[PDB]
């Protein structure tokens, strides 16, 4: 049971060894490019030695006994809601890209799956959906205005209202004439030739 | 220890190479098994003691 | 290794209280800090000499 | 035959789900049953698993939509609502049960794993995300180990 | 020597001179030093049984293998000869240039 270290006297069973991160500041060199996610730390603490040294000595547990260790870990992070690493800042949505009359006076409506980006960091649900709509508006601004795409025919629009609330089966329309402004659940509004993709995007869960 | 050296206008390091003993014993009992027993005495590090 | 500031002349160092069994001897030299990269690291951000 | 056949409406989450984050101590703890020692970060043996310390919390403003209009006027800009009048494209009302992400501190327990007979001076601690990609968002980490005897090897 | 800082063709520019640039060679080290990672606990070589688990290479942070090879190599045989297989050509200065 003799768990022994070189300089000090041989300790007996059930001691403690600590893996902390500021010890990283100490053998700085070793982890010049590492983060708290993965790092090299000095377990050995003796106070005699300067912080840099004493990191080469090894703790030995006697070979005759098969040693096992308990473990308790402490973790506390800060991850934003929208970020590049967690596949939340990007999403693909096919939209109308150009509306130009042809020689036969027949209008031609092109389409293109264009990837979008969101400033990382915006957080709340409302704001997020709103931002996403912002990006769409943006694509139209960059290209529709240019190729002459009317703002009426924006393929993709996000909303949370229940459009059939005022629906009346007797007539087939909405008698109040305005959709009720009460949010229910994130949903997507599409137009012919447009759509949404989430193959390599995670905001799916947010839209629910 | 106390060293005394001539001045220079740029940072310098002094490298003392404490000489020591440092050996490895290679133990290979079965096919495809290697066990090493390190040792470095004046600056203790390794397995045996 | 031990740092020596610019225009320094005296270099006191201390080796704290170890066992000195089977110790063999010493060997020492002086090096320029520019030309000695910080080994052990994958990449040295400041090393600018070759 | 509609969309309901292959889609499920779930409650929205700011966190967009949660990923289990694994723990790796390649130089101290003996590897698990089926893993093999390797120096790839991605594959470092998994000696512990716990949920990511990020969860949603529920907050309720019911006056929400009103709140939103307040929000817009205070904003000083129409921006988000660029086509005010058309009903279809108007700014969607804020949900009354909106949720906010939060970074709860985590302090987990992992029972016991066999560790190497000779621990080392520079042990390496590694936390990996789901796909074994190191997570850049971890502010502190700390490991506590209590070695104890388990069995002997001398008959 | 650049006579006049004015640009474009001019008589002063006709009066200029030249000088060859300094020599500067580039190659690998004496024994491919630094190509293989040594004495770096972050990036350490591993050699064990495929089957087993414990590595048989333990590399401390403060040991220096490079220098050692460089010495042994000096001890076992001459270094003045050049072996092109591992670039084995020890660096040396011209003794009539080090001292004047």
């Amino acid at each position: 049971n003799s768990i022994r270290y070189s300089e000090l006297a041989p300790l007996f069973d059930t001691t403690r060894v600590y893996l902390v991160d500021n010890k990283s500041t100490d053998v700085a060199s070793l982890n010049y490019q590492n983060d708290h996610s993965n790092f090299l730390t000095t377990v050995i603490q003796n106070n005699d030695y300067s912080p840099g040294e004493a990191s080469t000595q090894t703790i030995n547990l006697d070979d005759r006994s098969h040693w096992g260790g308990d473990l308790k870990t402490i973790l506390h992070t800060n991850m934003p809601n929208v970020n590049e690493f967690m596949f939340t800042n990007k999403f693909k949505a096919r939209v109308m890209v150009s509306r130009l009359p042809t020689k036969d006076n027949q209008v031609e409506l092109k389409y293109e799956w264009v990837e979008f980006t969101l400033p990382e960091g915006n957080y709340s649900e409302t704001m997020t959906i709103d931002l996403m709509n912002n990006a769409i508006v943006e694509h139209y601004l960059k290209v529709g205005r240019q190729n002459g795409v009317l703002e009426s025919d924006i393929g993709v629009k996000f909303d949370t209202r229940n459009f059939r609330l005022g629906f009346d089966p007797v007539t087939g329309l909405v008698m109040p004439g305005v959709y009720t402004n009460e949010a229910f659940h994130p949903d997507i509004i599409l137009l012919p030739g447009c759509g949404v993709d989430f193959t390599h995007s995670r905001l799916s869960n947010l839209l629910g | 220890m106390t060293f005394e050296v001539d001045p220079m206008d740029e940072p310098t390091l002094l490298y003392v190479l404490f000489e020591v003993f440092d050996v490895v014993r290679v133990h290979r009992p079965h096919r495809g098994v290697i066990e090493t027993v390190y040792l470095r005495t004046p600056f203790s590090a390794g397995n045996a003691t | 290794l031990y740092p020596i500031p610019a225009n320094a002349t005296n270099v006191p160092i201390s080796i704290p209280s170890r066992n000195w069994a089977a110790f063999r001897g010493w060997a020492f030299t002086r090096l320029k800090t520019k030309e000695t990269p910080s080994l052990g690291s994958g990449y040295d951000p400041y090393y600018t000499y070759s | 035959t509609g969309i309901r056949s292959w889609t499920l409406l779930c409650t929205p989450d700011v966190t967009c789900g949660s990923e289990q984050v694994y723990w790796s101590l390649p130089d101290m703890m003996q590897d698990p049953v089926t893993f093999r020692s390797t120096r790839q970060i991605s594959n470092f043996p998994v000696v512990g698993a716990e949920l990511l310390p990020v969860h949603s919390k529920s907050f309720y403003n019911d006056q929400a939509v009103y709140s939103q209009l307040i929000r817009q006027f205070t904003s000083l800009t129409h921006v988000f609502n660029r086509f005010p009048e058309n009903q279809i494209l108007a700014r969607p009302p804020a949900p009354t049960i909106t949720t906010v992400s939060e970074n709860v501190p985590a302090l987990t327990d992992h029972g016991t794993l066999p560790l190497r007979n000779s621990i080392g001076g520079v042990q390496r601690v590694t936390i990996t995300d789901a796909r074994r990609r190191t997570c850049p968002y971890v502010y502190k980490a700390l490991g506590i180990v209590s070695p104890r005897v388990l069995s002997s090897r001398t008959f | 020597y650049m006579p006049t800082i004015k640009e474009g063709n001019s008589r002063e520019l006709m009066g200029q001179q030249s000088m060859p640039n300094r020599p500067n060679y580039i190659a690998f080290r004496d024994n491919f030093i630094g190509l293989m990672y040594y004495n770096s606990t972050g990036n350490m070589g591993v050699l064990a049984g495929q089957a087993s688990q414990l590595n048989a290479v333990v590399d401390l942070q403060d040991r220096n293998t490079e220098l050692s090879y460089q010495l042994l190599l000096d001890s076992i045989g001459d270094r003045t000869r050049y072996f092109s297989m591992w670039n084995q050509a020890v660096d040396s200065y011209d003794p009539d240039v080090r001292i004047i």
